[PDB]
């Protein structure tokens, strides 16, 4: 709307909204993807466990 | 396309590797860039280029 | 040598940095142009560039 004033008629079918309308949305993301477990840099690492 | 970046992936020959990681590079980084090891995420910046 | 040891570098510990790459996911939400109600009255004064309701 350009806010044009009619010469004889009145544009009563146009109005400015004041507040938004809340609606129900559909589903979204399901879950997270794969993640890493354990440390690869530590695999096969030699560990000293000999007693005194 | 402009802005949109088709997500890619880098599947290795084997199922998994010991401490496997990818140092993703992007030739002509202005056109697009990638990050991560498995996923790429080739987000484009320029509107034309290879 | 030492009488007591420990496992830090090679052990089943906790804590880690989760890193990975995931393809972009887009959620589609539809906002109806109607059901917004009406405010004010017949002009009067009306805001320019206002969506007709």
């Amino acid at each position: 709307w350009y806010s044009p004033g009619g010469g004889y008629s009145q544009r009563t079918d146009n109005d400015t909204h004041t507040h938004t309308i809340s609606g129900s949305v559909s589903l979204g993301r399901d879950d997270i993807s794969r993640q890493p477990i354990n440390t690869l840099p530590p695999f096969r690492a030699a560990h000293i466990w000999r007693r005194i | 396309s402009r802005g949109s970046q088709y997500i890619l992936t880098a599947t290795l020959s084997p199922a998994n590797a010991p401490n496997q990681n990818i140092t993703w590079t992007s030739s002509n980084p202005n056109i697009a860039t990638v990050s991560g090891t498995s996923t790429q995420g080739t987000i484009n910046a320029l509107l034309a280029g290879f | 040598a030492g009488g007591t040891g420990g496992r830090v570098f090679n052990t089943i510990r906790t804590e880690n940095v989760p890193l990975m790459t995931v393809n972009g996911s887009s959620f589609s939400l539809s906002s109806n142009t109607h059901s917004h109600n009406m405010v004010f009255g017949r002009g009067d004064a009306s805001g320019h560039n206002s969506s007709p309701n």
